[PDB]
């Protein structure tokens, strides 16, 4: 059976036809998680260096114009000083969209000192409703989240139904993949929202309605004996 | 000439200027990324005379690992802008998905050169769901997507194998069985350039 031909015939995307416990690890993560912390900040005007300490993981979700049938261009994104807040050994997860971001996002990762080790594709089904950028050759039915590393169970796919138009949320499954890597407990989500705040994460974005961020309180979560925990180990 | 054609050759050394111009180029290169096949160095890949193969059309370039980046470099060096990226989600016969993460997909960059006119852009989507028939093989769905994109035009595949030969395609690779050319324009230029039939240096 040829699902590409089938999509041409019917409008059903090929991904519509895709069909141990690992839960105590999820409980360890839940126990090790710091309280959720969050800060309203206009990131274009805000000095990211005020965000301390340096982070083990950064999730970067700039609002791209393609997400909308204040937008951030790749010009803006590239000029963020992410390397100033990333720990010497640390990771980045950059939502790149489906167009020029797959290239410019790679320029960014290298600009900030990372190399890409994974390309995580969010594949969007249209089971419930069987655009076209001018340069597009094909209908774009996925988004890419690039994983970068600096210094020294899951699959690289996330499958969900395409969200309603104007809904720009990314699948919460991305957090599960990140937290299952056990990369450390200083986790920053840039351009998060009230709706994405999550235990174990510091969320910073322009549309947050409330803040509770305190740099000294936040650093106190990782003071000794807890400086090097992976986030998948028992409390000390 | 619509029926399949192929040239057994070392693609590093073939004079590809004899083959004419193509609406679509596809390559599945043996990138140098502990492999059961011979590879091409990054420089050999960069030096491939891709630019003579098209004036206006599309390039499909399979990439994995660090060739996701090297493939982008080559694509740009050869004069293409990357405008799409197909992924093939690998399944079994029951339609279930087969370093830091397990890998459920393969990537194919789509580049454009010039200003192609009369192509059927947007008929297919950029996700392929298909069974891994044989290991190391690419999914046959890609040929159908390319045919609907550009029906009836001449196409060329680099680093293909005998199972890849297709109507409207000329296939190049060093495990093909001899030389099989039917297009009279190509036959004429091949005899001129290779009067003794040997492709060296
Ligand atoms: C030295 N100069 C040469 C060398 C040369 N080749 C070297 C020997 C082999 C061959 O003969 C045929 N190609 C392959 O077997 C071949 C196998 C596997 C792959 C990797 N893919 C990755 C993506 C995918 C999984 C969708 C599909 C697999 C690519 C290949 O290309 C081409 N051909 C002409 N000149």
């Amino acid at each position: 059976n040829d699902y590409c031909q089938h999509f041409v015939d019917t409008g059903h995307r090929p991904q519509n036809f895709i069909r141990e416990l690992i839960r105590l690890k999820d409980e360890l993560i839940a126990k090790s998680n710091t309280p959720p912390m969050y800060l309203q900040a206009d990131i274009e005007a805000f000095d990211i260096r005020e965000l301390t300490p340096k982070f083990d993981v950064i999730l970067l979700e700039p609002p791209l114009e393609e997400y909308y049938r204040k937008c951030w261009t790749w010009d803006d994104i590239m000029k963020l000083e992410i390397d100033e807040i990333a720990a010497p050994r640390s990771f980045i997860f950059l939502w790149c969209g489906s167009g020029e971001g797959l290239d410019l996002g790679r320029v960014c990762l290298r600009k900030w000192g990372y190399r890409r080790c994974e390309d995580i594709c969010w594949i969007k089904t249209n089971k419930n409703n069987p655009t076209l950028d001018p340069k597009a050759v094909f209908q774009r039915t996925k988004e890419h989240c690039l994983m970068g590393i600096k210094g020294t169970v899951d699959i690289d796919l996330i499958i969900t139904e395409e969200p309603e138009i104007g809904n720009i949320e990314k699948p919460v499954e991305i957090f599960h993949i990140i937290e299952h890597f056990c990369l450390g407990r200083r986790r920053l989500h840039l351009f998060g929202r009230d709706s994405t705040i999550r235990p174990g994460w510091l969320t910073v974005g322009p549309t947050l309605t409330n803040s509770n961020y305190n740099a000294e309180t936040y650093a106190s979560y990782f003071s000794a004996p807890n400086s090097y925990l992976t986030g998948c180990t028992e409390e000390i | 000439l619509f029926p399949p054609q192929w040239i057994c050759c070392d693609i590093r050394y073939l004079d590809v200027s004899i083959l004419g111009k193509f609406a679509v180029v596809m390559a599945d290169p043996p990138w140098d990324i502990e492999l059961p096949y011979g590879t091409l160095t990054d420089d050999e890949m960069r030096r491939l005379n891709i630019p003579v193969l098209q004036d206006d059309g599309f390039l499909f370039l399979w990439v994995t690992g660090r060739a996701m980046e090297l493939g982008r470099e080559c694509l740009n060096l050869w004069g293409y802008e990357r405008v799409d990226e197909i992924i093939w989600v690998k399944t079994n016969q029951l339609q279930r998905i087969i370093h830091w993460l397990n890998h459920g997909k393969e990537h194919c960059l789509v580049g454009v050169k010039g200003n192609p006119q009369g192509f059927n852009q947007g008929l297919d989507c950029d996700v392929i769901v298909a069974e891994v028939r044989s290991t190391s093989h690419k999914p046959d769905e890609i040929y159908g997507m390319i045919e609907r994109l550009s029906p009836g035009t001449r196409k060329i595949e680099l680093f293909g194998r005998p199972h890849n030969v297709q109507p409207n395609w000329i296939t190049l690779g060093n495990q093909l069985d001899g030389i099989h050319l039917l297009d009279p324009d190509v036959v004429a230029r091949f005899k001129q350039r290779y009067p003794d039939g040997i492709i060296s240096k």
